[PDB]
């Protein structure tokens, strides 16, 4: 009963480790198209 | 100096939008980060 306990958890952790890592990479991307798209914005706000 | 305002305007909700995104990616990933670390402590609790 435990050792199977033991396995689940550990492969749960992998499998969110995983997903996490996939999030913080999206999240990167996701910074860097704001900071550009916000850079364009004070332009844009300066033109006027 | 009507059309500048408009897509100032509109950078403003597009670089607003892509904040919010970026902090809801934040809140998944220590949400994940907290499950990974309790699936991990059950993981050794196992082993034990």
């Amino acid at each position: 009963t435990i050792n199977q306990m033991e396995i689940s958890l550990k492969e749960e952790e992998i499998q969110l480790n995983e997903a996490t890592e996939k999030t913080n990479q999206l999240l990167a991307n996701l910074d860097k198209e704001s900071k550009k798209a916000n850079q364009k914005g004070e332009e844009v706000a300066a033109t006027n | 100096l009507e059309k500048a305002r408009e897509d100032l305007a509109q950078i403003q909700a597009y670089i607003k939008n892509l904040k919010d995104v970026y902090t809801k990616q934040m809140e998944e990933k220590n949400e994940l980060e907290m499950k990974a670390a309790k699936t991990k402590k059950k993981i050794n609790t196992a082993r034990t």
